RNA sequence: UACAAGUAGUCAGAGCCCGUUAAUGGGUGAUGGCGUGCCUUUUGUAGAAUGAACCGGCGAGUUACGAUUUGAUGCAAGGUUAAGCAGUAAAUGUGGAGCCGUAGCGAAAGCGAGUCUGAAUAGGGCGUUUAGUAUUUGGUCGUAGACCCGAAACCAGGUGAU
RNA sequence: GAGGGUAGCGGAGAAAUUCCAAUCGAACCUGGAGAUAGCUGGUUCUCUCCGAAAUAGCUUUAGGGCUAGCCUCAAGUGAUGAUUAUUGGAGGUAGAGCACUGUUUGGACGAGCGAAUUCAGACAAACUCCGAAUGCCAAUUAAUUUAACUUGGGAGUCAGAACAUGGGUGAUAAGGUCCGUGUUCGAAAGGGAAACAGCCCAGACCACCAGCUAAGGUCCCAAAAU
RNA sequence: GACAAUGGUAGGAGAGCGUUCUAAGGGCGUUGAAGCAUGAUCGUAAGGACAUGUGGAGCGCUUAGAAGUGAGAAUGCCGGUG
RNA sequence: UAGGCCCAAGCGACUGUUUAUCAAAAACACAGGUCUCUGCUAAACCGUAAGGUGAUGUAUAGGGGCUGACGCCUGCCCAGU
RNA sequence: UCCUAAGGUAGCGAAAUUCCUUGUCGGGUAAGUUCCGACCCGCACGAAAGGCGUAACGAUUUGGGCACUGUCUCAACGAGAGACUCGGUGAAAUCAUAGUACCUGUGAAGAUGCAGGUUACCCGCGACAGGACGGAAAGACCCCGUGGAGCUUUACUGUAGCCUGAUAUUGAAAUUCGGCUUUCUAACCCGCACCACUUAUCGUGGUGGGAGACAGUGUCAGGCGGGCAGUUUGACUGGGGCGGUCGCCUCCUAAAAGGUAACGGAGGCGCUCAAAGGUUCCCUCAGAAUGGUUGGAAAUCAUUCAUAGAGUGUAAAGGCAUAAGGGAGCUUGACUGCGAGACCUACAAGUCGAGCAGGGUCGAAAGACGGACUUAGUGAUCCGGUGGUUCCGCAUG
């Protein structure tokens, strides 16, 4: 049968148009009397998929 | 039959981070240390946490400030 | 699996939703229409044919 | 071959008996030099660590559907059909629902070679780099027992007081 | 003695975890079933080229796994790699010293007189007025050399050992144990050390009854000076 | 005709030998096929020929295709014999 | 063919029973004692339905716990469960 | 003189109980760690998981005697069955191939097989048992597996069963400061009696008696419930337990860049401050060889020595008298939207930052200000709560 895609990464990245993912930032919940300013300013900011993680997960969102 | 010591906290990266007579950036960070062990020059500026990082681009500097006192500089190339 | 780690896709959160009447069109460029004759009539009818 | 201390072979070498797919031939071996089996597992084994009495036969990465990468091949801003129907269980002809590509960005409304964030193309993020697609050989991964042999146990329905 | 009754999530027991068809802390047979095994064992023909690791971080983790680091095969971008000479810099070890913080020997001077006065002599990983040899970062500087980097396909490795040297620990004990640095073994035959993976010399493509050397040697076993 | 390379476990890469079957083409066999036994033969390796005896009816070669394709170890299974 | 005996201690009263196949005993049982539950379609027990045992019995009876002939005795605490 | 619900009575006592211990003192022996009789310093006897005695019984445990004897001093001889020699018949465990010596040494640290020596002609039979780490059983002790099974409980989550309410089956009458209770027959119940099926009382039916809207039965709810069931119960560690430890900050070990171990040597943190923040102007400390309203030389005041020996919210180490230390005035930048380029780094995270636009505070003005001299005071995501809003909201609003 085909590969079944994992559901809880299809919920956290998106494919971008040359090939990467682009994910969320952590630390983002609750607890922000602990964290400066500057901190959370610059975490509302996208990033990517590090290349390493990329080797671990290739095939858990083939079909995304 | 037991110790009472064996705590410790990780080590920081201190010292300096370019060479002198090396090219740099405008934002390159020089030194990092606790305190003021090595004071600004031309064209340096002092962070937060004593920090020394840069303002131009240009060759970095390493000369002495009065008896026993030590800076850094950065000068345009030319 | 991470061999006891928690796993990245654990570690970060959901984004977004899904709209039930996404709408989605065809887009064709001002570079394909130079083809057809001089003045002639392009209708979706006979782009498609 | 009965004065001799030998993982039994190898190199050197008299004597004695033979004569071949014909060539720098065959068998036997007085005496001298060198030399503590094989496999598995280990930092390390002649090991007194494991396994095999001997001979023969049998005896362990395979296949079907998906994903990805490389080689080959046809066509190319296009590429290609599935079920079905007619045919020799031929593998051809028909069949264009459907799938990928040609355009991205945003959670979304939406806009569009631009878009999101923002009071502000001020700056920054991801795109305008943009050739693709079908079949197939090889490598690896996923769902199926998944390279082969081996448990102490668990549950279900039955058979037993000679 | 004969004929009968009680059956496994159960019976029987003057009670021993005792018996229920020669092994009962839970009988036997068939099926689910090729249960599961991060643990042992095994895994079949031949040549050629290249060639490791026994480390870090996290882990219901420690004889398992994942990413990084070292190997190999392709497609790419071009001196961006390495050694040396020279000119520059950052950094307080060895040694030394008593100017600070301590510890501490012998005298001299009356503020209550051996250590917050003075004249001498010593000590320190957590003392420093001073301070190397090396190593490290640089200068598209010079000469000799041959790498380096990026993208993608496939891996293995996470039990290490001895010797020299700088240290902790132990007792300036251990073929002990834990870190820094180099070499060898591991995966390396050959010669020497009588025998002897880690020591010394030296890296086997094949053949020869040719020559010169290294470590170590030249009375005999035993090649070379009684 | 010149200089330079070629120890190697875990692993990566490349080129090959042999076995059974299939499709085409071209060939042997009662004037003796396969198998078996013996020998002093050829190639860099896995391997390939030839002669003789036994045997008594099937079997090679060339190119390509497809695999139940290679055994010394598992206290391995079965048979035979020390 | 057919009982060695005697002077003193520990344990259990006694005959009896037990680990088929390494333990026969001081272990189990026993007569006696005491506590407690049960007025009859009894309590308790099996099935946990019908139907049965108890029992064709009726508190001088039946089920359960702990002691264990006999003799002399068996003290104090009810905060907790 | 403290505390408790009460502080062990009779009896017994180095005991099937006494660790010190072969306690001490008397018996038995030429010699007694055992045995018997007494002493109470009872680690840790004690009255129905009974205390102290007891005739008769025991293939029970214990000490001392008589008799007897090859148990022994100390062995000898004789009889029979195997063994041994011939004829018949004829297995088994074991086994990498074997022409299989000793000594000292060497080696994975205990050699028939390696080094150097010593000794030894070839091949049988009857005996001994030292070694081939001899042969029968994938070591039962020990430690490991996020392996099993049996048992226990005030481990977690369930359940048979039992108890208690609401409601259906289920209708009357009256008392009564949308009702618990005396009350009546008609539902329902009776291992109660007499009759018929039928010369059997299992069952059905009829007539009496008893009981009675209770009981029994269905659904829902609360409580008790190791009786029974499914499972969990960490790691590091000079073996494992027990003890200690687990995240973050500073210093030494650390071998003058950075990095670097041990159950190696020393401490601290899980905050605080509305001024202890920003800005502008001023200022400067300990200790003070002496004078004094003379109070066990040091509270307060006065003049000179004063290389910082003072301070700096809080550990330590680097810094600070061009102040980062003290005081005095106004203030909220402890701002919004970001952000070239760097440090660190497996990932997720962490750290510094010029500069630009929008607001502002202080200062005459340059100019400073995105908390605190610097480095600890903290924890993914998933789910739920409270506000704001461009957005979506299943045919349409």
């Amino acid at each position: 049968p085909k590969m079944k895609t994992h559901r809880g990464a299809a919920k956290r990245v998106k494919r971008t148009a040359s090939g990467q993912l682009k994910r969320s930032r952590a630390f983002t919940s609750h607890l922000f009397a602990n964290k400066s300013t500057k901190q959370k300013r610059q975490l509302r900011k996208a990033r990517l998929v590090s290349k390493s993680d990329m080797k671990r997960v290739k095939q858990l969102l083939a079909y995304k | 039959s037991s110790t009472k010591n064996g705590r410790d906290s990780e080590s920081k990266r201190l010292g300096a981070k370019r060479a002198d007579g090396q090219f740099v950036t405008g934002g390159s960070i020089l030194y990092r240390q606790r305190g003021t062990k090595i004071y600004p020059g031309e064209n340096v500026g002092r962070g937060g946490d004593d920090t020394l990082f840069a303002k131009i681009d240009g060759v970095v500097k390493f000369e002495r400030k009065g008896r026993d006192k030590k800076q850094v500089s950065v000068y345009a190339v030319a | 699996f991470e061999g006891g780690q928690l796993p990245l896709f654990r570690r970060l959160p959901k984004r977004g939703f899904t709209n039930i009447n996404r709408k989605e069109y065809a887009i064709v460029n001002l570079d394909q229409l130079n083809k057809f004759e001089d003045g002639t009539e392009v209708t979706p009818a006979l782009l498609v044919e």
